[PDB]
């Protein structure tokens, strides 16, 4: 959410400058000011790092969140520079043991459905029964039934 | 705390904890360095693969037993062996746990020796116990009478017990067990071209002897009637293809244990030990043990066996006594459960060897009244 | 090799251990202060050897999971 | 498939797993005081005769003796954890560096630039 | 500082920097001196052209390749093709870099000696490490196991490894290669009238052998067709005009690869040397090789091999195992990236032959420990 536009906020106009440089041939004329987001795919292109399609479909539908197909500058600023790295340095290694080790609570070594079941309804979040399956296969990497230390680490991999 | 049931055998190694059904851990006992140069850099390559690993990569390494016939030849390898065990098979320390090995009958004392020694000082356990393998499959089959013949892989022993009281002076101890039914096999399989040399091929036998092999009820009619049909040629599919046909090579491998003039030994099959270690019993407790023969050990899962040596003690032994033959199904883990079940006795509790006591006697305490 | 080593190891840090015990041939009351100094020193020395029980106790489910990744390579 | 909401969940289980960790050192901690209180009781000496001294400071010494020998052991132990514990997490990483290095490269670093110089 | 991975090959001499992924400098390993006498003056005519320059100045020089079969014949040509590799092509100087050759495998060892004596006493190098080009191409396609077919343009070697060990008596170096193809190939155009004979049209023969020459799946059902229809013949413009057109020269040219007797070479083909050369390897690790085949080098990128390859070899092996060929497009240059990961790795900084090593021991120090 307005995370980002805080994550966005550290670059100040020696960025903006750039960004407004790419995006006058986004704004090629001929428009109600509307601007889409059609150039988008090669403006992520601009300098030649671009991420997966699905991660630029991410990208499109998850701003503008009121529908409206208007690129807000300051929209195309966070979307393009998400494309430069962006993480809280996902704690850390340390730290990340012994949030598993919590989540080893049977001291098992492993987690299955259930333990994972568990820890999110201490949550309290809402999860669809869509989910948990898609939980299923993140977790369960090895397709071996539980959840490892290096299943654990890349469903938390950088995670902050 | 609880025990440590471990049972170093010959072939497989079985370890547990006390008071369990079925060993927690059973792997080869066998240790193999890489023979090969290695070229592929930050491989993470060891030095030497144990247990049941080196049965993996056995296509790059050199197994090497490290006992023989009961008794162990190379030291290093066997606390090798016993320190995998320990750490990664059961992963308890065993600072914190009493053990209890096993070890056939009529063995070199200075293998029992050193044995309680590295228990003691390299491993450091509480105390441990020496046990003989076969008492151990008379405890499992809940008897307390019998004569158990143990054909382990290393050596078959065959002690005769009456009411607890173990004869001493009638134990019969032969070396033919599993191993030399395996070389003989690979042996004898050169007779249809295949050849296995290797070291690691002993492996491919072995596994070849334990799916296909059976006894023979009736030797000769056999011989007889695989020369002229063809209703018992098995195959069997190599770890790369090219199946192989196995004619009567299955029934004569085994036969090995009722004929041991087939590798050379002069000695008589296991289907006359038994007999004449009965003989050497007193003449009053010869029924009872004519009735409760028991079986146990690896290599006596052979299909058909205990069929043919009641046959051949029936032939042997007076008409009126009537011969019984014990052959539970759980054979090969018998001599473990049974010492599952003697750690868990509390009459037991104070027999072990406490640490303090081999402090003050040495390693010669073993021989004490500490058996 | 911890027949004697380990023994003797273990035996002079104890008696390296040890400080002076010379005390209660002295007036009562720097005697009583030095006493409940003691008793401090022994409970500081239990709280640590609980700690110590209890990273132990983490270090060898760490162990364990080390254990479990190394086999969870196969 | 969502995958913003599934950042979601997992930045929210990352904050609760947090705090229930910082419970549970509290409490942790909590519990160690009061078993130290537990086990190591405290006395009161006013107003006694030498004696009584002489036996107090006598059994304390002893009892420092066995602590002493009890942390001794409980740090050999821990000793030989963290030199296990070194010693496979050095292995593990070489596992894992055995598997991933060979992925790690710098790619079109310097084929992108070969447009026209020759 | 960084390593450079030069890779000298025979026909294209690739180099780059550690830590890409593609070598920074291709280009064609030919010295050619001019061979007519030269009339204008002051036109700043060299004494030599290497490198790419010589291909383009082809029409009045007598290319001649320095590199024949894996080993170097004529060193000074060498020499100068490492001279300008290193300072015009990639501009560092060699006196602070490390240099990462590679070799092909039962080459001579005067051969490698010399090297190594040149990297340390013209160049200077700081420090030279000789790798077996097959271990490299092994690196680059990720995997730790697998027999690798490098048919480069001088030899064609097949190197099986199992687990990071190598098989050192399991290789199977045969000397057919590109350049034979190539020549072969100007030997039959001329069944159609076309005759190339100087050492400058081998080159013209060699882009006809690149763009146009395939695989066939079936041999003798391409011939048949080819001698009936005509959907074969493809056309191909010379570098001045008279267009020519290839019938079933087509398919017949690498043909040769899968029956050296062709140009007359006894062995067996490069279908039948990786299957010989795995049934000498250990009867565990057949399975693995057999599943992770890999293909390598340049002569390998013919239209339609990986299937040619893998019916062979299935018709050879038995019917149970999997046959599976790995060819990843990157397959010409997979030498030189899996020898950029090998530089990159922080294990191998220290093998490396430090110059004070070579000052101790001379120039037979690569035969040592530092392999
Ligand atoms: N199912 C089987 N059929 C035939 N032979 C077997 C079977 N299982 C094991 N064996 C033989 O018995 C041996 C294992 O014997 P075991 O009882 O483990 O010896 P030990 O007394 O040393 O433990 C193997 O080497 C194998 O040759
Ligand atoms: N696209 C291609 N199609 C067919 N043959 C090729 C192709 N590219 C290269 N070759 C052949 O491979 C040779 C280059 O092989 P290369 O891998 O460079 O040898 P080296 O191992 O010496 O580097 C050339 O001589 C050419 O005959
Ligand atoms: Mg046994
Ligand atoms: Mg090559």
């Amino acid at each position: 959410d307005d995370i980002y536009k805080a994550a966005v906020e550290q670059l100040t106009e020696e960025q903006k400058n750039e960004f407004k440089a790419a995006f006058d041939i986004f704004v090629l004329g001929a428009e109600d000011g509307c601007i889409s987001t059609k150039e988008l795919g090669k403006v992520m292109r601009m300098l030649g790092q671009n991420p997966t399609p699905e991660e630029l479909q991410e990208m499109i539908d998850e701003v503008d969140e009121d529908g409206s197909g208007t690129v807000d500058f300051d929209e195309f600023l966070v979307m393009m520079v998400r494309c430069m790295k962006d993480d809280s340095k996902g704690k850390s290694e340390e730290e990340l043991s012994d949030l598993f080790r919590m989540f080893d609570k049977n001291a098992d070594g492993y987690i299955d459905l259930d333990e994972l079941k568990m820890m999110l309804q201490a949550t309290g979040e809402t999860i669809t029964e869509d989910d948990i399956e898609e939980l299923m296969k993140d977790g369960d990497k090895n397709n071996d039934g539980r959840i490892d230390y290096d299943e654990f680490l890349e469903f938390m991999k950088g995670v902050e | 705390t609880t025990a440590l049931v471990c049972d170093n055998g010959s072939g497989l190694v079985k370890a547990g904890f006390a008071g369990d059904d079925a060993p927690r851990a059973v792997f080869p006992s066998i240790v193999g360095r890489p023979r090969h140069q290695g070229v592929m850099v930050g491989m993470g390559q060891k030095d030497s693969y144990v247990g049941d690993e080196a049965q993996s990569k056995r296509g790059i390494l050199t197994l090497k037993y490290p006992i023989e016939h009961g008794i162990i030849t190379n030291w290093d390898d066997m606390e090798k062996i016993w320190h995998h065990t320990f750490y990664n098979e059961l992963r308890v320390a065993p600072e914190e746990h009493p053990t209890l090995l096993t070890e056939a009958p009529l063995n070199p004392k200075a293998n029992r020796e050193k044995m309680t020694q590295i228990m003691f000082e390299t491993f450091n356990v509480p105390a441990m116990y020496v046990a003989i393998q076969a008492v151990l499959s008379l405890y499992a089959s809940g008897r307390t009478t019998g004569i158990v013949l143990d054909s382990g892989d290393g050596v078959t022993h065959n002690v005769p017990i009456y009411e607890g009281y173990a004869l001493p002076h009638a134990i019969m101890r032969l070396d033919l067990a599993g191993r030399d039914l395996t070389d003989y096999l690979m042996k004898i399989l050169t007779e249809r071209g295949y050849s296995f040399v290797t070291t690691a091929e002993r492996e491919i036998v072995r596994d070849i002897k334990e799916k296909l092999c059976y006894v023979a009820l009736d030797f000769e009619n056999e011989m007889a009637t695989a020369a002229s049909s063809s209703s018992l040629e098995k195959s069997y599919e190599l770890p790369d293809g090219q199946v192989i046909t196995i004619g009567n090579e299955r029934f004569r491998c085994p036969e090995t244990l009722f004929q041991p003039s087939f590798i050379g030994m002069e000695s008589a099959g296991i289907h006359e030990t038994t007999y004449n270690s009965i003989m050497k019993c007193d003449i009053d407790i010869r029924k009872d043990l004519y009735a409760n023969n028991v079986l146990s050990g690896g290599t006596t899962m052979y299909p058909g066996i205990a069929d043919r040596m009641q046959k051949e003690i029936t032939a042997l032994a007076p008409s009126t006594m009537k011969i019984k033959i014990i052959a539970p199904p759980e054979r090969k883990y018998s001599v473990w459960i049974g010492g599952s079940i003697l750690a868990s006795l509390s009459t037991f509790q104070q027999m072990w060897i406490s640490k303090q006591e081999y402090d003050e006697a040495g390693p010669s305490i073993v021989h004490r009244k500490c058996f | 090799g911890k027949r004697q080593t380990e023994r003797e190891k273990k035996k002079k840090i104890l008696a390296e251990r040890r400080k002076v015990l010379a005390i209660d041939h002295l007036n009562e009351d720097q005697l009583r202060e030095k006493a409940k100094e003691l008793w401090q020193s022994i409970y500081n020395l239990e709280a640590e050897k609980f700690d110590l029980q209890e990273k132990f106790k983490q270090q060898k489910y760490e162990i364990n999971v080390l254990r479990n990744r190394i086999n969870d390579n196969q | 498939i969502s995958a913003s909401r599934k950042l979601q969940l997992k930045t929210l289980m990352l904050q609760i797993a947090k705090q229930e960790m910082e419970r549970e050192a509290e409490e942790r901690r909590g519990e160690k005081g009061r078993v130290l209180r537990t086990r190591c009781q405290p006395l009161e000496l006013d107003g006694l005769g030498f004696e009584e001294l002489q036996d107090l400071c006598r059994q304390l010494h002893a009892r420092v003796d066995k602590v002493d020998e009890e942390r001794y052991d409980v740090e050999a132990k821990v000793t030989k954890n963290i030199t296990e514990i070194a010693d496979l997490t050095q292995k593990i990483y070489d596992l894992r560096g055995k598997f991933k290095r060979p992925t790690l490269r710098r790619v079109r670093i310097s084929a992108d630039a070969m447009m026209q110089a020759l």
